[PDB]
Order: C-alpha cells, then structure tokens, then sequence
C-alpha cells in the first residue's frame, strides 16, 4: 500500500466538506447535490437558474472569495433528459483552493451569461456556443469561436461523427477552395476494447 | 401421409380429449424460404409448370434442378435471378446478379413460423443488387410499375399480403387443426409401398445442400475427410 | 404545458416578425455581398438563394427552434457584412462542383448500391 | 374480370373479429368444400382492425373491413365477393 | 526464390502478380515493382533440423532478450519435427 | 415566464446534418449480445445505438477500405430503451428497437451427474 | 468488365468510375477542364506530356492519390504512344496548336499525331476513342488550319471506325484566345475589323459546356462513331460581340474597318515573332469567318447538356481586363448584344 498507492490526505477532505456545508446552507434555493471525491475535490450542482447568483457569492464571499476562472467548459451526454452539463472551475488565491460547480442544460434551453461575474468567461461560452451548441442568454457577442465561417453543426456533441460531412479541395474549374460530402480514402478502423470482465466492483451498478 | 398423420393427431385430440393449448401436430421443414412463400400464396411444389409449360421463366434463385428445358417447349425465356452460378445459370438466357443474405436486410420465417430480419454487413459484389430492387426496377421498365419504393414500403405491402410477416419475434398463431383434418378426409389417395428413406442417410449428405454450401471449400474439405478418414 | 422556458419569443406571432426582420435585412444587404466579394451571379440569383435557405426551415413549429434559427442568421449575416467570410464561403452556398444526384427510382438502382 | 384469392386477416384476441372467429370455427370448412380450388388464406392480424381481402384479374384489389361483423355479415360478405358483386 | 509470370512481371513472396486484363500495371509504367528477393519460406528451409536428447526443448530465437518469447517444443512425434511457432526452426529428436 | 410548446420536439433543422443522412439514415437501438468466444457479461448492460451499414469499396491504390458514409462508425450509449428511443425521434431518425434477451434461469445440479435412474448420470467426469 | 474497372462509390474524388483515360493534349486550354472533369469522378486519368514537368504541376491537385499518372511522349514516335495507351479503356485526343512551329505543321499535328495516336490506339484495343474537331473544317477552306482538320477528320475515322468526332466552335474561357485575343486588341488603340466585322457571324461556346459534353460522351453507350458538334446558344455578329466584349471590359471601344490584305500582312508580320504569335495570317482567316451551321449532327442538348450563354460567364473571363475603377461593377450592368438567331 506504500510505494505504489497514491497517499490519501485527511484533512483536506475534512476542510472540503465543512466547505461544502456552508455554500449548501447559505444557498439552499439553488444547490442541488454537494459531493467531496476521494482526491480531494469539491463538486456543487446547482439549479440552472442559480448560475449567476452561486457564481457572484463563490467569488464575492469573504470566507469564499474564489476570485478566478480556471476554465469553463461542458460535456455531451445523450442518455439525459438535460443532455448539456455546464462545468466551472473556480480558484481561491486567498485560501488557495479550487472549487466546481455543474449544472445542466438542453439544445433549446438558454443559460445566463457570467461575463458579468467573470469576464474570462466572454472566450469560454463561446466556445461551449461553438463546440456544443448552448446558447448563453445575455452574451456581449456570440459567435462562432473555433469552426470554420459558416460550419454546420457542433463537432463536440457525441452524435457528431468525426470526420463531419463535408471537406475542402481547391477546384481549378471555379478557381477557388470548395466544399464537397465527405469521401475517405481509408475508412477510419473502429475498435471494440471493452473487456466483458469488470474491472472495479465498487462502482458496480444495481442489477436491473 | 399427411392424411395418415392427421388421423392420427385426431385420434389423439378424441382420446385424451382438449388438453389446452398443445397443438400435437408438427410439420418440419428444412427450406428457409418454404414458410414465407407459403404464407406469401405461393403453390407449393412444381406440379403447375409440368401442367401448363410456360414460354417465360422466372428463376428466382432456384437450384434444385426441378425443371430443365426438358421439361419446358423451345424458345423458351429461361430468367435467372441470384448470386451464384449452379445449376439453374447456364441454362439462362438472362442472368439477374442478386444479393446473398449477409448483403441485405431481409425477412426470413421460421419453421415455428417465427419471422426474423437479416441486416446488411457487407456489399453485394460488383453491379449485384438487391433482388426486390431488381423486380421493381423491371416492373417500371415494362412500364407495370410496383407502388412501393423504399424497404419500408415493400415491408407495408408484405403486411397487406400477410401481417405476420412484420412482426420480428411472434410466434403466437391460432390452432385450426379441425378444420384442416376435416378437410383432408375428402380425398383418399392411397399410400404406396415403398419405405421412408431420408435423403440425408449420413453426415456426408449434410455438408453440401444449398448453393453457398457447394461454392464452399470448406464443405469440400468436410466431404473429402468423412468419405476418407486418413 | 411541458413546462419551456424561452429565448426571446412567446408565441409564433413575435418569431414570425423576428423572421421578417431578417428577411428583410438579408434582401437589403444581398447587393452590397455581390459587390464587395465579386461574384460573378446577380443579385436576382443571391436573393432566391436567401429565399431559398429561408424556405427551407418553413416547416417549423416551435418557437423556440425558430428563435435559435434566426439567431444562427443573424450570425451568418454579421459575418457576411464585416467580409469575414471570403468569396469561398459564400459561394458554398451555390455547390457549383457537386453533380446532380438523381431522385427517382431508376437512377439510383443504376448508379450505386444504396437508396 | 374473375376471383382469384381471398384474404381474411382476423385478430386472434380482439373482440371485434369474434363474429369472425366464429365464422372460421363453423362455415369455413364448408365454403372450402365449395370452392377446392379459390386459395382462401386465413391470416393472424394485429391490434388494428379486421379485413377482407380479393384480389381479381390482373392484379386488382379491394378490401372490406370486419370489424363487428357478426358470423352472419361474414358469409353475407363473402357471398357477395364470391358472386358477380362489389 | 523470385519467379516472373507470364505476363513478365516480378511475383512477390505473397504470391501476387497483376492480371493480363488488370490496368493496374499503367503504374509501373516508366517506372519500377519493388520486389524483395529474400523469401523468408525460402530461406527458413535451408536451416537443418536440429537433434536433441529430450522430450522437451526450449526456443527462444537466440539472442535472448532480442528473440522472441520462450517457448516449449514438444518432441514425441515421430514422423513430424517440432516446429517453433514463431522462428520456424525445426528440432527433433534422435531417431532409427 | 414561460411559453409552454405543444407539438413533439424536433432540433433536426439545428443540427446541420444533411437531408439525405436524415430521412434515409435507419438506426438500430439493441443491446448487444454477448461474445460466445468468452463468458464475461459486462457488454451486456448498456444499450446501444449504430446506423445501418453503407457502401464500403476498395481504394485503386494500395487496396484499403474506402467508405463515403459519414456514419459508419458512430455508436451511441444509452441507459434505458426509452432514453435511445427519445433520442432517435428527436433527431429525427426511424428507428428499428430489438427487446433485451436475458439467459433465462437454469435449475444446476451437481447431484445429478449421480443419478441412480436418471439419465443425467455422467460417462466421464 | 475487368472488374477492377465497374464503377464504385459516390462519384467522389475517393470512389472508382471505370474510367482510364489517356488525355493526350492535357496541358492545354481544353485539357486542363477535361483533366479536372475526369479526377472529379475518380477516374484514372493518364497525362502524356512533352513540355517541362513544372508546366504539368496545375494537374496535380486534380486527382486523388495515384490517380493522375504523368508520362513523357513524342508526337513522331509511336512507341510512346503505345506505351502511354496500352492499359486505358478510353483515349481522348485535344493536341492542336495554333500556329506552325519550325518542327510542326498544321499537317503534322492535325493529320499526322492524330492518324498515329488512333492507329495506336486501334491496334492497343481501346475501346473508345474521343476527336477534337473544328466546326469549319472544310477541305476547301481558305485556312490551312481548317484543311488540316477535315483531313485528321478523314483518317482518324478511316483508323478508328467507332470514334467519336466532336466539332465546337470557338470556345471561350478564363485561358482562351477568344475573349482574351479581342481584349487584348486594346492596346493598339484601335480595333480593325474587316468590314467592321459585320460580315461575319460567330456562335462560341463556353469550355465548361465542352467538357461536360465529352464526359457524356465518354459514358454515353450509344454515341460511338457519331459526330457531333458543340455550339453556344445565340448567334452574333462580329462587330456585335467585339462591342459586348469591351461593355464588359468597360475600354473604349474604337474600331475601324482594315482591308483584308493589309490585315493578312499584318498577321504576316506577327508570325515572325519565335515565341507565341500575338496573331497570325491562319488567325486573321478563322477570326473574319462565319460559323458554319449543321443543322444534321447533333449538338450538346443531345447529351444532356444545356449551352451556356456568354452573357452569363463573360463577367469571369473579361474582369481581369478592367481597371481599378470598374472592377467591383456586376454582371447585370452590361445590358447583353444584339442576336442574330433564325
Ligand atoms: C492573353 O494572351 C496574350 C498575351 O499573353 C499575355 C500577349 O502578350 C498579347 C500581346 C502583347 C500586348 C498585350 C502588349 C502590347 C504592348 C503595346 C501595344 C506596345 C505598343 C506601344 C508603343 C510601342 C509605345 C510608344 C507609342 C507608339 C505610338 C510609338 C496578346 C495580344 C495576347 O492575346
Ligand atoms: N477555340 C478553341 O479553343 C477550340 C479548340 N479546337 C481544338 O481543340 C484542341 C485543344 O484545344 P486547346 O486546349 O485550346 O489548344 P492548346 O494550344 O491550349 O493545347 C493543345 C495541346 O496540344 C499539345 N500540343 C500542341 N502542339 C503539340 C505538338 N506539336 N506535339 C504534341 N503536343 C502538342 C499542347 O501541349 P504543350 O502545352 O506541352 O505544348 C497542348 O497540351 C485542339 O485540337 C484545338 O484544335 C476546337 C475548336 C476551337
Ligand atoms: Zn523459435
């Protein structure tokens, strides 16, 4: 257990779940769920409609005071009613500390902008914009971020298929680059590598 | 036979009376495309065409050997339709590429009368197509065309003719065993004396029975190694 | 009820006037697109092109599909008009190398192996 | 011009086709007797609806919905279909 | 061992040669088929069969580490040799 | 503040998939059976989605597997049947469902490999 | 069919068409359509070349990998011909040249390369065999040009039986020597015509139109020893089309009538020139003649192919010769010439 186990520190996950004790008491009216893991990280999940206030205390809070915005990004999972989960990464330079807040989404349903509270966030929704499609309500200017001008679709949903559907060449008849449906020389090879042995029963799922 | 095997499955049912939902009566095939073409109305057997010889013939995959031009007048319009060259091609006077079953999606019934869909995993070779596409295809040629399009169309007129052929894992069906036992005490066609023998006496008879079997080197390596041990 | 929150409009009636808002900003800006990038078409061809993309969409009942595709226009429009795109982009919308794939039945059993 | 196949799809369960139920556990067998050689083919039916199915000379068809029929309408029915009618 | 077909082109140790009716050719027009003359089949047969006096022998490749998995090769057989599965040496046993 | 829609939710026009891999795309929402070449049963748990197999032909050069399907390799993971199947209709796809095969439970014995009388008694063991 | 050649794919860069293509003349006007057209589809195309390689590096991008094939040939050496030939199912010829060089003649590349390159072709077992005319071809014609082509004509098809003869006429395009040769006629002021070029009557086609009409050509199964001929839509006057050209260019139109010896001896004196002639006596002949009208051979409509008019792609072609202070204007601003149809 010594030289190849990662050390576990006590502390720190006690400090953590006392934390996450506060933000869930003062804010019962947004928070959801608070969870510790056991590498020490602190995860809030929040009602969508809470973004802009849970955000504006984590940062504004004497005793929290999470005053930067490590990355904000989402993840596609399809098996959701919210298919959308909206993940943001705050750190506390006065306690030294890094938080997580989640919430959820859907294609049609807007989420409140949080260049207000951070304005690191203008680049970072416009990416989830891009990527995602999940239209941030109150935006300075959303646009396109990262796809090529007038690219159809968001390549980071699950449904989206990697190679898309459409790619360039230069034609010398129309003398310019075109774009064409998709056609692959060499058919990009699928591996199935899941064992159908489990390999970890604590995360074992009830039986059906 | 089967007159003599109903009448025995009657005097089971009137002997040990209605024990439920048992259906005594069994019929085993061995041909995959025997039930649907049954259910579908098509004549069982090839007594038809020796009856009445017909001028144009519609192969569809048939290799049994059953007709030859023998058996059909001069200047006969022998059609071909498949996906192997056996018996029933060279004898063609067109030849209709198909494709097998592991390069469609298609419906097969069982001998329970179970209907079943194959999927499609590989591509049938070269200008091969699939083989309602190609009867639709000559129907709009002719200028007789079919009214379905697409495979869901076809499997839309497929309920019209038969709904059960749409559902994909039903075997539940109605018992009307009386009514057919009845009706085959009309006619009194006397059995002939000769034994039952199988046409499959032993495992060498097994390995080759259908077109893909007797293309197979496999199969011919079976057959070679159980007619000679070595 | 379904219980749906919206992005801009209530009802039909407010995405059906921000699509005539942009219809009509597309119409007005269609000659200045041909001008600044050079296009070889007129401007009678750019405009049944944005009518056609328009028409396209014109089975749409929900409000809020509506709203997320007008907003997408405007996109579209906003990079047309700062020249973000280049002449390629715009004239994507035309596929001027792409063959006429056929429809009908007979075409399609002749060409390839799929519907 | 003529007959050349009847259809009857009827829904095993379903009370709607009882009549016609009825109809196949009592006057099948004799129109059978009258007719050896019109194909008559008696098929199992979904949740839907009880039909009649017949098909004429060159490849026309109609059909006759069932449902409710009594035992009575059912032969009523094929008489008619069998005769120079409908 | 490299052979040439009829239609003249270089065979290939998997066996594989253009057709006559294979257009395929156009490429090596004005050009040149690599063709690799050392036919490991070839070359695998001239290594004699080794004797040993027991049941079991061990191969390895040679080299050690820089051959391949250590395998055991059984040696009951009489009227076969043992082959290694993955150098294609041979090893037998005493016989007559 | 809200709008409350009606009609059945469809985001086909926001996804900017094209037509042709639309309405003439049949998806498939199975469980897939186990591999008979192992025992393992972990496969067996989560339902999936593929697409029906296109069109795969031979490069000129150098003889790979050229494939013009765009979807010919995307499968998507699902929790429950209905979960795969409010996916489906809200992309927009038709969709064929296959209902899950569980091994049915078998009565074991080791006893009977004994039998006095049965003719479960074993030749060899 | 060789199976290796039935059609597979989409029809894409990546998918196999059937096709193998020997294009002689492919680094031309025409041939660099034709290429283009025939990497389109994913057809294997075979480029016979006698130029510098560099000259050849636009053909590139136009295929897929291994898919365009670049071997050296000679046009008096049949040995090269057979060697770029033996493995295509299809041979489409566009060799021609507009003036005489010291080592060719308009015999030696309308009658003798294309005698060769059919003969060669027949005894290799091409199938189908594609010849690029001109619509006045005539034995009789007062260009030598015009009687190099109708006897090419003449013994490529007594060579080839079951080729196919495509006649078009004045094509025009980004590259050509129609629109561009007129164009270019600004820099001397002025602009002679002969009889102000009201005498003459001109029916040109777009390039696109003639490379689409050959591809159909190619998979059309019954247009095997036909004979057709590819023209525009309208029908103009020379003085017409002269004055359209500089509407588009928006230059100052200024023509004037020269006679017809003074304009010969005019082409007489550009013909000395040992690089590419700014014009040539030949020149001079086929640009002051009416095009001929074949109302029996059939045309592009019989393809499939629907003519483009030029008042639809004359914008691509004569932008190029505007100043800085017309160069944004659009198509619609021209207000098209006059035709002189039925
Ligand atoms: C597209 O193809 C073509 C070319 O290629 C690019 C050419 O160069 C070309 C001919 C080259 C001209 C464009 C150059 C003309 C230059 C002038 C006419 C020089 C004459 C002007 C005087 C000599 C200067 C002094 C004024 C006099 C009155 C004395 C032609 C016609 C052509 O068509
Ligand atoms: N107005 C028009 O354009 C229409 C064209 N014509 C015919 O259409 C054909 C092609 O037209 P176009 O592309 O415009 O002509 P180009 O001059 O642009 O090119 C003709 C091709 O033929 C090759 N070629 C020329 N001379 C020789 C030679 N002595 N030996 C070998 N190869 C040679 C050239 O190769 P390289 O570049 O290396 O010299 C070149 O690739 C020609 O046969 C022409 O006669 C038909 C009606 C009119
Ligand atoms: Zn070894």
């Amino acid at each position: 257990t010594r030289p190849t186990i990662r050390p576990r520190n006590d502390v720190v996950h006690k400090q953590l779940s006392a934390f996450g004790q506060y933000v869930a008491e003062i804010l019962p009216k947004y928070v959801q769920q608070v969870q510790v893991s056991c590498f020490n990280e602190l995860e809030i999940f929040i009602h969508p409609d809470g973004v802009i206030p849970v955000l504006t205390f984590l940062r504004d809070h004497t005793n929290a005071q999470f005053k930067s915005l490590a990355d904000l990004t989402a993840v596609d999972v399809p098996t959701r009613q919210n298919r959308f989960e909206i993940v943001y990464n705050l750190l506390s330079l006065r306690f030294n500390s890094r938080i997580r807040v989640k919430t959820y989404t859907d294609e049609l349903t807007p989420i409140e902008s949080s260049v207000t509270v951070y304005k690191a966030a203008n680049w970072y929704e416009r990416e989830i914009w891009d990527m995602f499609g999940v239209f941030f309500a109150n935006h300075p200017d959303l646009r396109r971020i990262l796809t090529d001008y007038g690219f159809e679709g968001h390549p980071f949903r699950k449904d989206f298929p990697l190679s898309g559907y459409v790619e360039l060449r230069y034609d010398d008849e129309v003398k310019r680059v075109v774009a064409e449906p998709v056609e692959l020389a060499q058919e990009f090879r699928k591996f199935d590598l899941n064992s159908p042995w489990e390999a970890f029963p604590a995360y074992r799922q009830p039986p059906e | 036979i089967l007159a003599a095997v109903s009448n025995i499955a009657q005097n089971i049912r009137l002997s040990s009376g209605v024990t439920g939902d048992w259906k005594v009566m069994n019929i085993l095939h061995r041909i995959a495309s025997q039930v649907a073409a049954l259910d579908l109305g098509y004549k069982p057997g090839v007594e038809a065409i020796r009856k009445n010889p017909p001028k144009v013939l519609f192969l569809l995959g048939a290799d049994g050997g059953c007709i030859t031009r023998q058996d059909l007048p001069k200047d006969c319009f022998i059609i071909y339709q498949g996906h192997h060259g056996d018996v029933g091609a060279p004898m063609a006077d067109v030849i209709l590429p198909g494709a097998a079953y592991t390069e469609k999606s298609a419906t097969y019934v069982n001998t329970e009368g179970r209907a079943q869909q194959t999927k499609v995993a590989v591509t049938p070779p070269g200008l091969a197509r699939e083989d309602w596409k190609i009867i639709r295809a000559l129907s709009e040629i002719a200028g007789m065309t079919l009214p379905y399009d697409t495979l869901d169309q076809v499997r839309s007129r497929l309920e019209e003719v038969s709904p059960n052929l749409v559902r994909y894992d039903d075997v539940e069906g109605a018992n009307y065993f009386q009514q057919a036992n009845e009706l085959s005490k009309l006619v009194n066609q006397q059995l002939l004396a000769d034994p039952l023998v199988p046409p499959q006496l032993t495992i060498k008879d097994f390995y080759m029975t259908d077109s893909i079997s007797r293309a197979s080197q496999t199969m011919a390596k079976c057959v070679k190694a159980v007619t000679e041990g070595i | 009820g379904t219980s749906v929150k919206p992005i801009f409009s209530r009802d039909m009636n407010e995405a059906k006037r921000r699509v005539r808002e942009l219809y009509r900003a597309w119409y007005r800006e269609v000659p200045n697109t041909v001008h600044l990038f050079q296009l070889d078409i007129s401007v009678k061809q750019g405009r049944d092109k944005v009518r056609e993309m328009f028409m396209k969409n014109a089975h749409v009942t929900d409000p809020r599909v509506v709203d997320l595709l007008v907003i997408k226009g405007k996109m579209e429009l906003e990079e047309t008009i700062n020249v973000w795109k280049q002449r390629t982009h715009i004239m994507r919308f035309f596929h001027e190398t792409e063959a006429p794939r056929p429809t009908d039945f007979l075409s399609k059993f002749y060409v390839g192996h799929d519907p | 011009l003529g007959l050349r196949e009847i259809r009857i799809h009827l829904c095993q369960r379903s009370p709607g086709s009882q009549g016609v139920r009825d109809f196949i556990e009592k006057r099948y067998v004799e129109l059978k007797k009258a007719n050896p050689d019109l194909p008559i083919l008696i098929r199992e039916c979904s949740d839907v609806q009880p039909k009649l199915w017949a098909r004429y000379a060159f490849g026309q068809e109609k059909n006759v919905s069932l449902n409710n029929f009594s035992a009575d309408q059912v032969t009523r029915t094929l008489e008619n279909v069998l005769s120079g009618k409908a | 061992g490299v052979r040439t077909s009829p239609t003249g082109e270089k065979v290939t140790h998997t066996g594989q040669a253009y057709d006559d009716g294979d257009y395929r050719r156009v490429r090596f027009s004005d050009r040149q088929k690599e063709v690799n003359e050392n036919f490991a089949i070839d070359l695998i047969a001239e290594q004699p069969v080794s004797e040993v006096g027991s049941r079991v022998i061990s191969c390895d490749g040679g080299g050690g580490a820089l051959g391949h998995p250590r395998v055991y090769i059984n040696l009951d057989k009489e009227t076969k040799t043992g082959t290694c599965g993955y150098c294609g040496l041979q090893f037998r046993q005493p016989h007559h | 503040q809200l709008i409350a829609v009606d009609e059945k939710l469809d985001i086909t026009t926001l996804t900017g998939v094209p037509e042709e891999h639309i309405k003439t795309r049949k998806v498939r929402i199975f469980v897939p059976a186990r591999n008979n070449m192992q025992s393992g049963v972990n496969n067996t748990k989560k339902w999936k989605m593929e697409f029906d197999t296109r069109e795969r032909w031979e490069n000129p050069l150098m003889g790979w597997s050229s494939t013009a399907d765009p979807l010919s390799n995307l499968v998507l993971t699902f929790s429950t049947k209905e979960d795969a199947v409010a996916f489906a209709e809200k992309n927009g796809w038709s969709f064929d469902v296959e209902e899950r095969k569980v091994p049915k439970p078998k009565s074991k014995s080791y006893g009977a490999n004994f039998s006095w009388n049965k003719r479960t008694r074993v030749s060899t063991k | 069919l060789h199976h290796a050649l039935i059609p597979h794919g989409k029809g894409g860069r990546s998918s196999v068409s059937g096709i193998v293509a020997t294009v002689f003349g492919a680094t031309g006007f025409l041939g660099r359509y034709v290429v283009n057209h025939l990497g389109r589809m994913g057809s294997q195309v075979i480029v016979p070349y006698r130029c510098e390689p560099y000259d050849t590096m636009h053909l590139r991008p136009m295929g897929d990998l291994g898919q365009i094939i670049f071997m050296e040939w000679n046009g008096k050496d049949k040995d090269s011909i057979r060697k770029v030939v033996e493995h295509s199912n299809v041979v489409i010829n566009l060799v021609g040249r507009e003036w005489e060089t010291k080592n060719f003649d308009f015999e030696d590349v309308f009658v003798k390369i294309p005698h060769a390159i059919a003969q060669v072709s027949k005894e290799a077992g091409v199938e189908k065999l594609i010849h690029i005319s001109h619509l006045n071809a005539d034995i009789k014609s007062p260009s030598r040009y015009l009687r190099s082509k109708a006897v090419g004509e003449k013994e490529v098809r007594a060579a080839f039986p079951e080729a196919t003869i495509i006649k078009p006429s004045d094509i025009f395009g980004r590259e050509d020597r129609f629109l561009n040769y007129f164009a270019s006629m600004r820099w001397f002021g002025g602009v002679p015509l002969i009889s102000l070029g009201k005498e003459t009557v001109k029916q040109p086609v777009y390039i696109v139109d003639v490379s689409k009409g050959i591809i159909n050509a190619i998979k059309d199964p019954d247009a095997k020893g036909k004979t057709f001929a590819f023209v525009g839509p309208n029908r103009y006057l020379l003085f017409d089309l002269v004055q359209y050209i500089f509407a588009v260019a928006y230059r100052p139109f200024l023509p004037y009538p020269l006679p017809h010896f003074a304009y010969r001896w005019v082409g007489r004196l550009f013909e000395v020139s040992p690089f590419e002639p700014w014009t040539t006596r030949d020149k001079v002949e086929r640009v002051h003649m009416s095009d001929m009208t074949l109302p029996h051979l059939p045309g592009l409509e019989d393809l499939g192919i629907q003519a483009t008019p030029l008042e639809l792609k004359a914008i691509e072609v004569l932008r190029r010769h505007r100043t800085y202070r017309w160069l944004t204007s659009e198509m619609e601003d021209v207000k098209p010439a006059k035709t002189v149809n039925i």
